[PDB]
């Protein structure tokens, strides 16, 4: 709304590599490829058809300043984040254990560090018997 | 059901981990030999498309 427009346009400009105003699956995958990361085709088409709005396969500026601005923290994204926390939480009790939590965060989906699930553990607060309250969780990514 | 439920958890806690400057979650990005702000930035752009992907996955899932 204000400079943010002037970031925006130097963050769309680093994907827009041949510089015709729109980023396409072969240069967003070039961007992903430099930071060594190795997406498939079928991830690289999944992203672009989340921000392309028109269904033309290629994101504009315009579709990327709205996907820019999508809100993250709202209250569909806390209820979404804490029925999927609710699909590990068999017996609805609200806890999972730490070890269950270590085990599906680092091995299931997209494979978190071990570095990066001691830092979630770390802010977890755990209670005496091993197990994590995620409503804990939810609240503090959405706040 | 359960991947698409451990991705969306992953992907918002990636996208949140990544307001901290701090956070392990930027040791992983082992290609690059310095981090430098413009990494930073389009670090943060592909966090956030592969959040919004992990949440309409699981809004089908579930
Ligand atoms: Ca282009
Ligand atoms: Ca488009």
């Amino acid at each position: 709304t204000e400079e943010q427009i002037a970031e925006f346009k130097e963050a769309f400009s680093l994907f827009d590599k041949d510089g015709d105003g729109t980023i396409t699956t072969k240069e967003l995958g070039t961007v992903m490829r430099s930071l060594g990361q190795n997406p498939t085709e079928a991830e690289l088409q999944d992203m672009i058809n989340e921000v392309d709005a028109d269904g033309n396969g290629t994101i504009d500026f315009p579709e990327f300043l709205t996907m820019m601005a999508r809100k993250m923290k709202d209250t569909d994204s806390e209820e979404e984040i804490r029925e999927a926390f609710r699909v590990f939480d068999k017996d609805g009790n609200g806890y999972i254990s730490a070890a269950e939590l270590r085990h599906v965060m680092t091995n299931l989906g997209e494979k978190l560090t071990d570095e990066e699930v001691d830092e979630m553990i770390r802010e977890a607060d755990i209670d005496g018997h091993g197990q994590v309250n995620y409503e804990e969780f939810v609240q503090m990514m959405t706040a | 059901q359960i991947p698409a439920a451990a991705s969306l958890i992953q992907t918002a806690w990636r996208c949140y981990a990544a307001e901290n400057p701090d956070s392990s979650t930027w040791k992983i990005y082992i290609r690059i030999s310095q981090l430098r702000e413009h990494h930073r930035a389009t670090i943060k752009v592909i966090r956030r498309m592969q959040y919004f992907v992990a949440k309409k996955k699981f809004q089908q899932a579930r």
